Protein backbone atom coordinates (compact mmCIF):
# COMPACT_ATOMS: atom_id res chain seq x y z
CA UNK A 1 0.00 0.00 0.00
CA UNK A 2 1.87 3.00 -0.98
CA UNK A 3 1.06 6.14 -3.64
CA UNK A 4 2.51 4.48 -6.43
CA UNK A 5 0.68 1.07 -6.39
CA UNK A 6 -2.82 1.71 -6.32
CA UNK A 7 -4.90 0.95 -9.01
CA UNK A 8 -8.33 1.04 -9.86
CA UNK A 9 -10.54 -1.62 -10.51
CA UNK A 10 -11.05 -3.32 -13.88
CA UNK A 11 -13.77 -1.65 -15.97
CA UNK A 12 -14.20 1.46 -14.14
CA UNK A 13 -12.32 3.62 -16.35
CA UNK A 14 -12.96 3.90 -19.93
CA UNK A 15 -11.29 6.02 -21.90
CA UNK A 16 -13.57 8.28 -24.00
CA UNK A 17 -14.32 9.26 -27.84
CA UNK A 18 -11.45 11.54 -29.28
CA UNK A 19 -12.99 12.72 -33.03
CA UNK A 20 -10.86 13.47 -35.78
CA UNK A 21 -7.52 12.23 -34.72
CA UNK A 22 -6.62 10.52 -37.97
CA UNK A 23 -7.57 7.39 -40.08
CA UNK A 24 -6.34 4.53 -37.47
CA UNK A 25 -8.65 5.93 -34.55
CA UNK A 26 -12.14 5.06 -36.60
CA UNK A 27 -13.34 8.24 -35.95
CA UNK A 28 -10.71 10.53 -38.05
CA UNK A 29 -12.42 13.01 -41.00
CA UNK A 30 -15.86 13.19 -40.03
CA UNK A 31 -15.97 12.28 -36.42
CA UNK A 32 -19.21 10.21 -36.97
CA UNK A 33 -21.26 12.34 -38.16
CA UNK A 34 -21.36 10.70 -41.62
CA UNK A 35 -21.17 13.42 -44.82
CA UNK A 36 -23.64 16.84 -45.35
CA UNK A 37 -27.06 17.69 -44.17
CA UNK A 38 -28.14 19.30 -41.02
CA UNK A 39 -26.90 16.79 -38.50
CA UNK A 40 -23.63 17.07 -39.52
CA UNK A 41 -23.21 20.58 -38.72
CA UNK A 42 -21.56 22.57 -36.16
CA UNK A 43 -24.78 22.68 -33.32
CA UNK A 44 -27.33 21.59 -36.15
CA UNK A 45 -30.45 19.19 -35.05
CA UNK A 46 -33.94 19.33 -35.17
CA UNK A 47 -35.86 20.50 -31.77
CA UNK A 48 -37.79 17.83 -29.39
CA UNK A 49 -40.55 16.16 -31.42
CA UNK A 50 -40.01 17.71 -34.77
CA UNK A 51 -41.08 14.87 -37.04
CA UNK A 52 -40.50 16.57 -40.60
CA UNK A 53 -43.68 19.29 -40.73
CA UNK A 54 -45.96 16.49 -40.15
CA UNK A 55 -48.21 17.17 -37.08
CA UNK A 56 -46.42 15.62 -34.41
CA UNK A 57 -47.62 13.33 -32.12
CA UNK A 58 -47.91 15.71 -29.04
CA UNK A 59 -49.87 17.52 -30.93
CA UNK A 60 -52.34 14.95 -32.99
CA UNK A 61 -53.55 13.84 -29.69
CA UNK A 62 -55.85 15.45 -27.85
CA UNK A 63 -55.95 16.88 -24.16
CA UNK A 64 -57.41 15.27 -21.32
CA UNK A 65 -58.19 15.59 -17.43
CA UNK A 66 -57.16 18.30 -14.68
CA UNK A 67 -54.89 18.16 -11.96
CA UNK A 68 -56.59 18.11 -8.42
CA UNK A 69 -54.88 19.90 -6.16
CA UNK A 70 -56.13 17.56 -3.27
CA UNK A 71 -53.90 14.64 -4.23
CA UNK A 72 -50.82 17.18 -3.41
CA UNK B 1 28.80 -34.75 -56.09
CA UNK B 2 25.58 -32.52 -55.95
CA UNK B 3 22.07 -33.97 -54.29
CA UNK B 4 18.06 -32.38 -54.63
CA UNK B 5 15.74 -32.52 -51.62
CA UNK B 6 12.82 -31.79 -50.45
CA UNK B 7 12.82 -29.60 -46.87
CA UNK B 8 9.97 -26.88 -46.11
CA UNK B 9 7.61 -27.37 -49.23
CA UNK B 10 10.69 -26.18 -51.61
CA UNK B 11 13.60 -28.21 -53.26
CA UNK B 12 17.50 -27.46 -52.99
CA UNK B 13 20.68 -28.79 -54.55
CA UNK B 14 23.72 -29.24 -52.55
CA UNK B 15 26.65 -30.52 -52.27
CA UNK B 16 29.03 -31.49 -49.17
CA UNK B 17 30.18 -28.18 -46.57
CA UNK B 18 27.66 -26.12 -48.33
CA UNK B 19 25.62 -24.30 -45.95
CA UNK B 20 21.16 -23.91 -47.18
CA UNK B 21 19.39 -21.47 -45.27
CA UNK B 22 15.86 -23.65 -44.99
CA UNK B 23 12.42 -23.04 -43.01
CA UNK B 24 12.36 -23.51 -39.59
CA UNK B 25 12.70 -26.76 -37.85
CA UNK B 26 12.48 -28.29 -34.73
CA UNK B 27 15.69 -29.18 -33.96
CA UNK B 28 18.69 -27.70 -31.34
CA UNK B 29 21.64 -26.12 -32.73
CA UNK B 30 24.19 -29.02 -32.30
CA UNK B 31 22.20 -31.39 -33.79
CA UNK B 32 21.79 -33.58 -36.48
CA UNK B 33 19.39 -33.99 -39.18
CA UNK B 34 18.30 -36.51 -41.70
CA UNK B 35 16.79 -36.05 -45.28
CA UNK B 36 16.07 -39.18 -46.36
CA UNK B 37 13.86 -38.52 -49.46
CA UNK B 38 16.86 -37.67 -51.84
CA UNK B 39 15.29 -36.45 -55.32
CA UNK B 40 18.47 -37.11 -57.29
CA UNK B 41 22.16 -37.92 -56.66
CA UNK B 42 24.81 -37.24 -59.25
CA UNK B 43 28.18 -37.63 -58.83
CA UNK B 44 30.64 -39.32 -61.85
CA UNK B 45 26.98 -40.93 -63.33
CA UNK B 46 23.68 -39.96 -62.07
CA UNK B 47 20.74 -41.64 -60.08
CA UNK B 48 17.74 -40.48 -60.86
CA UNK B 49 14.30 -41.55 -59.11
CA UNK B 50 12.25 -44.70 -61.18
CA UNK B 51 9.97 -43.67 -58.33
CA UNK B 52 10.12 -40.44 -56.06
CA UNK B 53 13.08 -40.74 -53.84
CA UNK B 54 16.27 -42.69 -54.47
CA UNK B 55 16.40 -45.88 -53.01
CA UNK B 56 19.39 -45.75 -50.47
CA UNK B 57 19.81 -41.92 -50.91
CA UNK B 58 20.88 -40.09 -47.18
CA UNK B 59 21.55 -36.41 -46.83
CA UNK B 60 23.32 -35.91 -43.21
CA UNK B 61 23.28 -31.78 -42.11
CA UNK B 62 24.28 -30.22 -38.88
CA UNK B 63 21.88 -27.86 -37.53
CA UNK B 64 23.98 -24.14 -37.57
CA UNK B 65 21.69 -21.33 -36.31
CA UNK B 66 17.91 -20.38 -35.72
CA UNK B 67 16.99 -16.51 -36.56
CA UNK B 68 14.89 -14.39 -38.22
CA UNK B 69 15.50 -12.58 -41.62
CA UNK B 70 15.04 -9.15 -42.43
CA UNK B 71 11.92 -7.00 -41.67
CA UNK B 72 9.58 -6.31 -44.84
CA UNK B 73 6.62 -3.77 -44.29
CA UNK B 74 3.66 -4.71 -45.58
CA UNK B 75 1.87 -1.42 -47.11
CA UNK B 76 -2.25 -1.37 -47.68
CA UNK B 77 -3.69 1.95 -49.02
CA UNK B 78 -6.90 2.92 -50.66
CA UNK B 79 -7.06 6.23 -52.86
CA UNK B 80 -10.21 8.31 -51.93
CA UNK B 81 -11.69 5.92 -48.95
CA UNK B 82 -10.01 7.31 -46.07
CA UNK B 83 -8.17 3.45 -45.49
CA UNK B 84 -4.76 2.71 -44.55
CA UNK B 85 -3.14 0.11 -42.65
CA UNK B 86 0.78 -1.12 -42.16
CA UNK B 87 2.56 -4.00 -40.78
CA UNK B 88 5.50 -5.80 -40.31
CA UNK B 89 6.98 -9.03 -40.48
CA UNK B 90 10.02 -11.09 -39.53
CA UNK B 91 10.44 -14.86 -41.37
CA UNK B 92 12.27 -17.41 -39.15
CA UNK B 93 14.33 -19.77 -40.62
CA UNK B 94 17.22 -22.88 -39.60
CA UNK B 95 21.01 -22.38 -41.06
CA UNK B 96 22.16 -26.29 -42.00
CA UNK B 97 25.45 -27.29 -43.27
CA UNK B 98 25.53 -30.21 -45.24
CA UNK B 99 28.19 -32.90 -44.01
CA UNK B 100 27.31 -36.09 -46.12
CA UNK B 101 25.92 -37.30 -49.14
CA UNK B 102 25.08 -40.91 -49.25
CA UNK B 103 24.22 -43.02 -52.28
MG1 LIG C 1 -15.19 3.54 -40.39
MG1 LIG D 1 -17.22 17.11 -46.51
MG1 LIG E 1 -25.86 13.73 -49.73
MG1 LIG F 1 -26.80 12.55 -42.40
Amino acid sequence: MRLNTLSPAEGSKKAGKRLGRGIGSGLGKTGGRGHKGQKSRSGGGVRRGFEGGQMPLYRRLPKFGFTSRKAA
Amino acid sequence: MYAVFQSGGKQHRVSEGQTVRLEKLDIATGETVEFAEVLMIANGEEVKIGVPFVDGGVIKAEVVAHGRGEKVKIVKFRRRKHYRKQQGHRQWFTDVKITGISA
